[PDB]
């Protein structure tokens, strides 16, 4: 019967997915904030460039 | 890809003639065509241009009013009609294919030529040298100079380097001063500034002796250099 | 000389024209509002309606000068102002005819040939035809500035010498009456006839899908109003231009024409306050507000 | 502008010319979506009129028509398979003589016409094999499957009216477009005309609303 | 037997939920509650690209930030230059029902697909000066819904038969098949380093897939309707999803949770596409009411609007330099904002 094997496979997949390492939410937030802050001077949409250096001038 | 010309021979002064060219192996109706000319024991020079769709036609100042260019697209043929011939028209004639869009290579294939015998704001390209002996295993350099800057406001430089071996039609080596053509080994390199240019060959070997030409493509008419001979 | 008594016109005009200036100023402007930020639909029919409404408003803004002159009987300004006023008057009167005939032809094209007209009905052609109409009705009033208008009270466009009427004005009347009234009448009548004939048949709908009676009634009224407000004035204008050239000698007909001319041109002006009520403020799609 | 830029611009203009050549035909075509069951005379219907997702392009007096046959692929419930919202009409085939599957046909009919994507699309309904219906009604009464039949079970008019009215009740309250229906044999000659008139009436109906007359 | 397996599955689900509960010490709003906003953001239309005959269904940028490919339902692909608005190439398709397109990271090939269940690959640089079909890939049993290049001869596709697949072009045979979704798969997104990808399906679910192995790493849930769009944060450690319940959401891989939800009380229409900026500070979304919204990705505030289309905004894209944004809509026009 395929149902028993399907249920066993689903259970095994759940068990495999349930055993991964995790970190705190605040660390992820801090990392995202740091990445956004360390590249803020190179975003032509957020920080517009002068008309002398625009290719769609 | 193949271009085959016909219509050569021997004429009398004041006569007329018609040269024809048949193409085989590509989309003939997407390319524009050029007629180019070579005098006996001289260098190349440009004769005429017709575009894709017959929209635009360009001539040279020494052929205006006498020569005429046309194309037949269903039959895949190009025609040049010539009248009022002179002793200065005895030469070999070549047919060239060209395609223009952002990023293309417009002088990649040349025909084989036919022989005909008869009984200023232009930019000057110098190529002050004429010959230099060499030996295999070393490197070689060639330089050229122009009378006007070839650099545009769009950031492009229009300079083309061609090679011609003994007994064969030319071929393209470099287009737009830094781009290597297809099927060409990467021993060849090009560089330069707005008015001085250099082509460099590393590890000179056989099948690299002959005449090197440079040409500009800023504005019509197109003008060639004098060509440098390289012997071993 | 045939004795006629037509002194009643001076008080006939200045009264009722005023009423029109009261009515045509509030109605048409409201239309603009409804076509500004209320309806929010863009196709050919809206283009034609907005052009017609603006033409009628331009016609409205010229009446006060005529009212003032006809009441005070004095024009102390000059030739240029009177010529400009008359030219604006007649140009805005004769653009409306073409902007109605366009709507009639469009309807005939859309609900008689529904397959062969999927390429012939676009917005670009609507704008092209509108520019053509404006250019024809502005460039047709070219010889209105090549005649002497003013003849302590200085009238203008009255009591013209009989020499002028048979040298420069009769030709203008012929031009206006050929390219301005007969062709629009023929087109409008023929197209509305074909549309009415097509919709009146037990074969050309979905077995009482909708109320065809309202459509038939509206298309029938739009023809009677047009064919009544305009024909008498043009017929009487032809007769008047014939009389002033001394082509009719009988006194009875001359007196009748002279006393009938002011009675018409009062019906034809009233068309300024019929159009914004019958074309819109009656259709259900624009009765959403 | 240099020379090569001019040549590129000319190439672009040529491409534009080709696209504007095709636009004229593109803006004049009429599309119709075909739907039917497994045992309905679909193949004979296509064949006897000399005409994956199959297509059939053809012509009547002067109009180009395209019939799109999904071929039983409509099992996609709602996700974004409803990308046929530019058609002019949906043409259904039903087998009247097979009473035992009329309920299934009705369910399939009610599952489609009540979808918001097809709000402004008319419906044409062909009922097929009427002679076999005449043969079958004499023997087997139609009353043994439906209890709502009212009249002589041997009379064609009563059963035909019953079938038509039973198909019409499933539609939505909103009435923007009509429902046409025909009693045609397996292979007739007026089918092209019958579709032509029903499409002309729909287009005229829409024009009457496009002119602010209604 | 089976009942014991179902009890085990319930216990595993409970353990996963409790573990996800135990890692949420603080939320994202509190951490980012002491920094400046981006202010007001204004963009203008530099170019408008005209020439498609019907609705526009997809678009993709080249890696040089100058060339574009777009697909329409009149059966055409067009390759445009964007600085000059010139048309570089026009390509007619054999099947007029098209659904997606892609542009190779080298510039040599393009790909497309649709309701014919086949993926078609076209070669742009030949010696006869025309574009011809390099290959056709078949084997799916449902309509193709996305495709993305990895190399010159490796591609990944997703289909409406609830499967994804990785193909080797030079041979024409499937190399890997990814299965596990319950409904039709609607979108893909490749990682910056090209070693993982994410998928979202019509079961209100997203999955993270490894490429070299063929197994599911993590499953993300929390939406309540269909999912139509997906993309990665610039550094490849978070992704964003957009549903037709009129919300967007931000998910994180290591934390394995949901961080922020982008929704407004005056929006009742679904979302068609999402994208990020070069620094990841702005998030862009397109809606069914012919408008585009620019959100501040660290605060969940509306920071700008893009308006100017007429029917419905179906696709978006940002260049690899963050210098322009391109939108395509159902009124057959493409627009470039800067
Ligand atoms: C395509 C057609 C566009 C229509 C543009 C028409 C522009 C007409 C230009 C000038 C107006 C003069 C029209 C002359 C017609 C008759 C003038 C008139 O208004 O009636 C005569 C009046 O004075 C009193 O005449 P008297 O009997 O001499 O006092
Ligand atoms: C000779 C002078 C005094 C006559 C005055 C000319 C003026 C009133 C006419 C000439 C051209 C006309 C315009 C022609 C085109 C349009 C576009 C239409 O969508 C709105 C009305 C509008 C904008 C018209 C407004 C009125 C207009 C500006
Ligand atoms: C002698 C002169 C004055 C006759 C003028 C007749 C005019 C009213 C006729 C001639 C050409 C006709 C137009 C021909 C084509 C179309 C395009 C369609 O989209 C709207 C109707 C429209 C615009 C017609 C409107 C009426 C029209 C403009
Ligand atoms: C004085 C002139 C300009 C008046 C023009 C009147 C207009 C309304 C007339 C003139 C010629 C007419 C066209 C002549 C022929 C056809 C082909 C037919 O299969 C559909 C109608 C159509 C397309 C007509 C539409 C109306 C039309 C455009
Ligand atoms: C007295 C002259 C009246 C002027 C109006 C009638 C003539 C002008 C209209 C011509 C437009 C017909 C077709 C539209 C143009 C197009 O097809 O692009």
């Amino acid at each position: 019967t395929a149902s028993i094997a399907q249920a066993r496979k689903l259970v095994e997949q759940l068990k495999m997915e349930a055993n991964i390492d995790r970190i705190k939410v605040s660390k992820a937030a801090a990392d995202l904030m740091a990445y956004c802050e360390a590249h803020a001077k190179e975003d032509p949409l957020l920080t517009p460039v002068p008309a002398s250096e625009n290719p769609f001038r | 890809v193949q271009l085959v010309e016909s219509g050569g021979g021997l004429v009398q002064p004041g006569g007329s003639r018609k040269l024809s060219c048949s193409a085989s192996g590509f989309a003939f109706s997407s390319f524009g065509m050029h007629w180019v000319r070579q005098a006996p024991e001289k260098g190349l020079e440009w004769v005429a241009y017709i575009s894709s769709g017959s929209g635009t036609i360009y001539y040279a100042d020494t052929v205006k009013g006498r020569f005429t260019i046309s194309r037949d697209d269903p039959k895949n043929t190009l025609f040049l009609q010539m009248t009022s011939l002179r002793s200065e028209d005895t030469a070999m004639y070549y047919c060239v294919r060209s395609i223009y869009y952002y990023g293309s290579s417009p002088f990649d294939f040349w025909g084989q030529g036919t022989t005909l015998t008869v009984s200023s704001a232009d930019i000057v390209m110098t190529q002050a040298t004429s010959s230099v002996p060499v030996t295999p295993g070393e490197s070689v350099s060639i330089s050229c100079r122009s009378s006007k800057s070839l650099l545009h406001s769009n950031g492009n430089t229009y300079l083309y380097w061609f090679l011609q071996r003994p007994g064969q039609s030319p071929q393209l080596l470099i287009y737009r001063m830094s781009n290597l053509a297809s099927g060409v080994p990467d021993r060849f390199s090009g560089s330069g500034s707005g008015t001085a240019f250099t082509l460099t060959i590393s590890r000179l070997e056989a099948e690299d002796v002959g005449v090197y030409y440079c040409m500009q493509h800023l504005e019509y008419p197109l003008t060639f250099g004098a060509g440098t001979k390289l012997e071993l | 000389h045939c004795f006629y008594n037509d002194s009643f016109k001076y008080t006939l005009y200045g009264c009722m024209f005023s009423m029109v200036f009261v009515l045509g100023l509030i109605s048409n402007c409201v239309a603009i509002y409804i076509f500004a930020c209320v309806l929010k639909v863009r196709n050919e029919t809206t283009t034609y309606m907005i052009n017609l409404a603006m033409s009628d408003l331009l016609f409205v803004f010229t009446l006060p000068f005529r009212i003032f002159y006809f009441t005070t009987r004095n024009w102390p300004f000059g030739d240029l102002l009177c010529k400009i006023s008359v030219m604006l008057f007649y140009t805005n009167m004769y653009g409306s005819i073409l902007f109605l005939t366009c709507i009639s032809v469009d309807r005939f094209l859309a609900i008689v040939y529904p397959f062969k007209s999927k390429t012939l009905r676009t917005k670009r052609n609507a704008k092209i035809v509108c520019t053509g109409v404006w250019l024809t009705v502005i460039g047709g009033s070219a010889p209105a500035v090549f005649v002497q208008s003013t003849h302590a009270s200085r009238a203008c466009f009255e009591n013209f010498p009989e020499a002028t009427w048979k040298t420069y004005l009769s030709r203008i009347v012929i031009f206006i009456e050929i390219v301005g009234f007969f062709i629009p009448l023929i087109l409008n009548v023929t197209c509305s006839s074909m549309v009415l004939k097509t919709l009146t048949k037990p074969v050309t709908l979905s077995r009482s899908k909708i109320n065809k009676t309202k459509v038939l009634k509206m298309i029938f009224v739009h023809l009677i109003i047009f064919c009544f407000c305009f024909v008498p004035y043009n017929i009487n204008l032809i007769l008047y231009s014939l009389v002033r050239t001394q082509t009719f000698v009988n006194c009875s007909v001359v007196a009748a024409v002279r006393t009938m001319y002011p009675i018409t041109l009062c019906i034809a002006v009233s068309n300024c306050c019929f159009d914004p009520i019958v074309y819109y403020f009656t259709s259900d799609t624009i009765q959403n507000s | 502008v240099s020379a090569e830029d001019k040549a590129a611009a000319e190439r672009s203009k040529e491409i534009d010319k080709c696209l504007s050549r095709e636009k004229t035909y593109v803006k004049r075509l009429v599309k119709i979506l075909l739907l039917g069951a497994d045992n309905s005379g679909k193949s004979t219907f296509l064949k006897q009129m000399r005409i994956g997702i199959h297509e059939y392009d053809f012509e009547i007096k002067n109009v180009p028509f395209k019939m799109v046959d999904v071929g039983g692929q409509r099992s996609e419930r709602k996700r974004w398979f409803e990308c046929f919202d530019s058609v002019t009409s949906i043409l259904f085939l039903v087998d009247s003589s097979d009473f035992n599957r009329l309920t299934e046909s009705l369910n399939d009919f009610e599952t489609i016409v009540n979808n918001r994507v097809f709000s402004n699309v008319s419906i044409i309904l062909f009922l097929n094999k009427t002679d076999l219906l005449e043969e079958k009604v004499q023997i087997v009464s139609i009353k043994d499957y439906f209890l709502e039949f009212e009249g002589d079970p041997h009379c064609l008019r009563d059963v035909q009216k019953f079938l038509v009215e039973c198909f019409r009740n499933k539609r939505r309250d909103q009435q923007q477009k009509p429902l046409y229906h025909h009693f045609t044999t397996a292979i007739n000659t007026e089918n092209a005309r019958l579709i032509f008139r029903d499409v002309k009436d729909t287009i005229l109906h829409d024009n009457l609303k496009q002119l602010m007359l209604q | 037997e089976l009942d014991q397996l179902r009890q085990e599955a319930e216990q595993l689900k409970n353990q996963i939920r409790d573990a996800r509960k135990a890692c949420a010490d603080a939320t994202l709003s509190q951490i980012t509650n002491n920094i400046d906003p981006v202010g007001r953001i204004q963009m203008r239309t530099r170019r408008t690209l005209r020439g498609h005959l019907a609705k526009i269904y997809a678009m993709h940028w080249g890696t040089d930030s100058r060339l574009l490919v777009s697909a329409s339902q009149d059966g055409k692909l067009i390759i445009w230059d964007s600085y000059t608005t010139n048309k570089v190439h026009a390509i007619p398709l054999r099947s007029s029902w098209v659904m997606t397109c892609a542009y190779a990271p080298s510039g040599n090939y393009v790909a497309c697909g649709g309701l014919d269940n086949i993926c078609s690959i076209y070669n742009l640089k030949t010696r006869e000066g025309n574009v011809r079909v390099s290959r056709e890939l078949a084997g799916h049993t449902g309509y193709l819904s996305c495709c993305r290049f990895l190399d010159d001869n490796q591609i990944v596709t997703s289909s409406g038969d609830t499967t994804c697949a990785l193909w080797d072009i030079e041979t024409g045979q499937q190399t890997t098949t990814f299965t596990g979704h319950t409904g039709d798969v609607m979108s893909l997104s490749l990682a910056p380093d090209t070693r993982l990808f994410v998928s979202g399906a019509c079961d209100a679910s997203a999955k993270l897939w490894d490429v070299r192995e063929g197994m599911c790493r993590q499953t993300f849930t929390g939406h309540e309707s269909d999912i139509n769009a997906i993309c990665f944060f610039p550094n490849g450690n978070a992704f964003a999803t957009g549903s037709d319940d009129a919300t967007c959401r931000l998910f994180d891989l290591r934390a394995d949770q949901e961080l922020m939800t982008y929704s407004h009380d005056n929006i009742i229409c679904g979302i068609t596409s999402v994208s990020f900026s070069k620094s990841g500070r702005l998030l862009l979304a397109g809606y069914d009411d012919f408008n585009c919204n620019v959100w501040d990705a660290l605060k969940a505030d509306r920071a700008g609007v893009l308006a100017g289309h007429d029917n419905r905004v179906s696709c978006l894209g940002v260049t690899d330099d963050g210098m322009a944004v391109a939108t395509g809509s159902w009124d057959s026009f493409l627009k470039i904002w800067n």
